[PDB]
């Protein structure tokens, strides 16, 4: 009922062999061509991959600045809250980005911000300002 | 299995069932009630029990039924029916036996047997012991047939048959308790060595002939199971279906390669597509980090747009750093798993070229089994007497074979150098031409009620006829006659002067350097007490090696074995015998085998009978007159002895009961 | 060995 284990015995397989005197040879040659055309195509990824390897050569080690470390502070000092405006600005509605920028704020305290000065920083404009970009 | 069982099984019959022919003499019992026919059967194994157990005498009904126990000594006519129908096809008081009942005085009814081969011997000794007047005819100026054994001072080897294939159930036993035969057993154990000389490894032994059995039930599989069994209208035979398999298993290899290597592709490209966005990351994190050293060049104090533009920069450019590891985290897992899959690559190849030269030494094996090409047996049916194997070890004669044709050919009329070249059987009986082997022109006219032909499948076979037959033999049996196959197979025997072999190896190898030449003397046996060793010859190989001369073939022979024990060890042969089965005109060949387009069926067919016209028009149907036996002609144990003589056994049963009148179904 | 017992006919 069942092949040997190790041996593969399809339906599909022995009919597409079959229909020739050398449908062998013919089917286990264009294997061996594919076979071939693929560890060519092996060959030339491999060789631009060892390229675009070089280039990455130095890391970005040169271009990593230090961590600033500034605890959060609830107060908002008027240049915090320029800081945030611009921030917003720029940025829009990533409250992550704006909170890095600010350094001593956390974002919770960034979306009370947005709250409060809604108003008086005409909040409103400014993101859909941003929304324009 | 053991006790009365243990005789019905020794007997090739089930213990517990009525055969089809115990039907057919006893319908009354089958078609009665069960409790009678355990009862038959049961006194059916006691017999077969008795004379098993002491086949050296005559097991006469009188001694029979009083060794019987009751009840089943009451109905003496059915322990009579019984007994009778043993002695009758010779489950019982077959052989040789010392005659308690002395010879019938006056004999009944004229039996003229083809040839003495082993069948011819059975039968006629049988016939014989029934009382009818019996007398063999042999071409030869020896008896056995196929079954031959060459001698020369101790020197002995069987160019015949050489193999007890197994004890359990082998009517072979019986005659081995009749007839001193050293028997002995075969140490399966067969090293190779390829054609340089050096002993193939063990690894590689076990893992190539464990293949070959794999490519095997993959043919029985594409066999049964897939019904493949006709390609074109051609039926598909064993070789090409092994062709088919190998060339799945190639394929499949191939497939296996391809998927991985494009694993690796796509991974290679996943890399690629990663390093660019790494590149184009670390110009991007270059330009902004230019940016922030230009904007905190602007020395404080400043208005906060600057410095949101440095905290601004800051922050893009912590962000695309951090954006950068990740990527590189990334890089380094799909480089490790690139060095994993360039680490675990599929096999390379199915068969390398000594690989695929054992594996032909594993089908030279096969093809000499069956003596003849893989590319003619039959996928379905080339292994249909399997079922009927004998159980234990297979084992050899080691004082020659031909000890027991010899044996059975005591006080039966023999004629040798008697080349039968017609057969002519009537309505009114049959008479047979033959001439005198020596002096052809001396001709014998034989005349005689039946006509019963051990004639090799071979001088059936051939063309033009070496025997004639009028009238001649019906299609159907012609017919049967060109579908089955005879095949070739022979032996070269080797005498020297001293053991330069392996005296506990009883068979080894040698690996043919091609596919053609796999054949080609692949094989040698020492199973004799003498410096004999036999080489052997099958397959293709078999055929044309008959047509070189046997100084060459003996050559190659010790050339071979110089190469496997070195030049300064192996002596020339003091005698040298090759048996050339194909040539010989008295067998045509070696034995049959079950060709393409062949099955069992046609062994039935060469065993049916033949029953010729009406004499006088409009008269009745008479007595068949022609009767077949042989080795080609039992389908459940062909090319054997034991099938020889069982077939003998058989047509004996079928003539007695035909002419002397068969009182034991009533 | 295998199908085949020993050194059958098949
Ligand atoms: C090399 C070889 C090895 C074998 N090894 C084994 C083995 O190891 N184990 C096993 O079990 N079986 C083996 N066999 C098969 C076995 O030997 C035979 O099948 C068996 O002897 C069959 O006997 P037979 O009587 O039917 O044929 P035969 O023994 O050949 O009987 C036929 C007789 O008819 C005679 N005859 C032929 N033509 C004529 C004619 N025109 N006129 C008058 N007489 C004629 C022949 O001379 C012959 O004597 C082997 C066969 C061969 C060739």
């Amino acid at each position: 009922r069942k092949p040997p284990k190790g041996m593969f015995l399809s339906q599909e397989d022995v009919e597409a062999v079959s229909a020739n005197a050398t449908a062998a040879t013919t089917v286990l040659r264009q294997l061996d061509m594919e076979l071939v055309s693929v560890k060519r195509q092996i060959q030339n990824i491999k060789q631009t991959n060892s390229a675009l390897k070089e280039k990455l050569d130095g890391g970005i080690e040169p271009y990593r600045l230090p961590e600033v470390i500034q605890k959060c502070n609830a107060r908002w000092t008027t240049e915090e809250q320029l800081l945030a405006v611009q921030a917003i600005r720029k940025y829009g509605r990533d409250f992550q980005a704006i909170s890095d920028v600010i350094g001593n704020k956390s974002v919770v305290q960034v979306k009370n911000f947005f709250v409060n000065y809604r108003r008086r920083f005409n909040i409103d404009e400014v993101l859909q300002e941003w929304e324009a970009e | 299995p053991s006790g009365v069982e243990g005789a019905a099984f020794q007997s090739r019959l089930p213990h517990d069932r009525m055969t089809s022919q115990e039907a057919a003499c006893f319908p009354d019992i089958i078609s009665g009630p069960q409790q009678t026919q355990k009862v038959f059967l049961f006194i059916r194994n006691r017999t077969l029990q008795l004379w098993l157990d002491n086949p050296k005498i005559q097991l006469t009904f009188e001694a029979t039924l009083q060794q019987l126990e009751a009840p089943y000594n009451s109905d003496t006519v059915l322990v009579h029916r019984v007994h009778s129908y043993l002695e009758r096809h010779g489950l019982i008081n077959f052989g040789i036996y010392k005659r308690i009942k002395p010879l019938p005085t006056k004999k009944t009814g004229k039996v003229i047997i083809i040839g003495s081969g082993v069948s011819g011997l059975a039968a006629a000794r049988q016939l014989q012991s029934f009382g009818m007047d019996v007398t063999l005819l042999e071409a030869r100026d020896r008896v056995g047939g196929r079954v031959a054994t060459f001698r020369k001072g101790n020197y002995v080897a069987d160019l015949g048959a050489m193999v007890v294939t197994g004890l359990g159930g082998n009517p072979m036993a019986v005659v081995s308790k009749q007839v001193n035969m050293e028997l002995a057993k075969i140490k399966q154990k067969c090293p190779l060595y390829e054609a340089n000389g050096q002993a193939v490894p063990k690894e590689k032994d076990e893992m190539v002939e464990q293949e070959f059995n794999r490519l095997l039930e993959a043919t029985s599989y594409l066999s049964h199971q897939l019904d493949f069994n006709v390609l074109n209208n051609k039926p598909v035979s064993l070789g090409q279906a092994l062709e088919v398999v190998i060339q799945l298993q190639e394929k499949h290899v191939k497939d296996e390669q391809i998927e991985h290597w494009k694993k690796i592709v796509k991974t290679q490209e996943e890399l690629k597509e990663l390093l660019n966005k790494m590149v184009n990351l670390k110009e991007k994190i270059k330009e902004l980090h230019q940016q922030y050293k230009e904007a905190s060049e602007v020395k404080p104090p400043r208005d906060i747009t600057a410095e949101f533009l440095v905290k601004s920069k800051h922050r893009d450019l912590t962000a695309l750093c951090k954006e950068y590891d990740e990527l590189a985290e990334t890089q380094g897992k799909l480089e490790e798993k690139l060095q994993e899959l360039e680490a675990n690559p599929p096999s390379d190849v199915y068969l390398s070229s000594r690989d695929r030269q054992i594996l032909d030494w594993h089908f030279a094996n096969l093809e000499f089994a069956n003596a003849t090409p893989l590319s003619t047996l039959s996928l379905k049916h080339w292994d249909q007497d399997d079922d009927f194997e004998f159980t234990g070890s297979h084992l050899t004669v080691r004082n020659g074979y031909s000890c027991v044709p010899v044996a059975l050919a005591e006080g039966l009329d023999i004629k040798l150098n008697t080349a039968v070249r017609q057969v002519r059987y009537t309505a009114s009986g049959c008479e047979v031409i033959a001439v005198n082997t020596r002096s052809t022109s001396q001709t014998f006219i034989y005349k005689c009620d039946a006509v019963l032909c051990t004639l090799p499948l071979g001088v059936l076979k051939q063309q033009p006829p070496a025997v004639q037959f009028v009238p001649p033999l019906p299609e159907w049996k012609t017919s049967a006659v060109q579908r089955m196959g005879f095949g070739n197979l022979n032996k070269v025997v080797l005498c020297f002067d001293r053991v330069f072999w392996d005296p506990s190896v009883n068979l080894f190898g040698h690996v043919g350097s091609t596919t053609a030449s796999r054949g080609e003397l692949f094989l040698f046996w020492n199973l004799y007490k003498a410096p004999i060793l036999l080489a052997l010859v099958a397959g293709e190989a078999a055929g044309i090696m008959e047509n070189i001369s046997d100084d060459v073939i003996v050559g190659r022979c010790l050339a071979i074995l110089k190469g496997i024990f070195g030049s300064s060890a192996v002596p020339q042969p003091k005698e040298t015998v090759v048996s050339r089965w194909r040539a010989d005109p008295w067998a045509r060949g070696s034995y049959s085998y079950v060709a393409a387009g062949s099955s069992g069926n046609d062994y039935d067919l060469m065993a049916q009978p033949i029953t010729p016209g009406p004499s006088i028009p409009g008269a009745p149907q008479p007595i068949p007159r022609l009767f077949f036996a042989g080795e080609h002609t039992i389908r459940n144990y062909p090319a054997t002895v034991h099938g020889a003589l069982l077939s003998g056994l058989r047509e004996a049963g079928r003539i007695a009961d035909q002419f002397l009148g068969a009182m034991y179904t009533l | 060995x295998x199908x085949x017992a020993f050194l059958a006919a098949x």
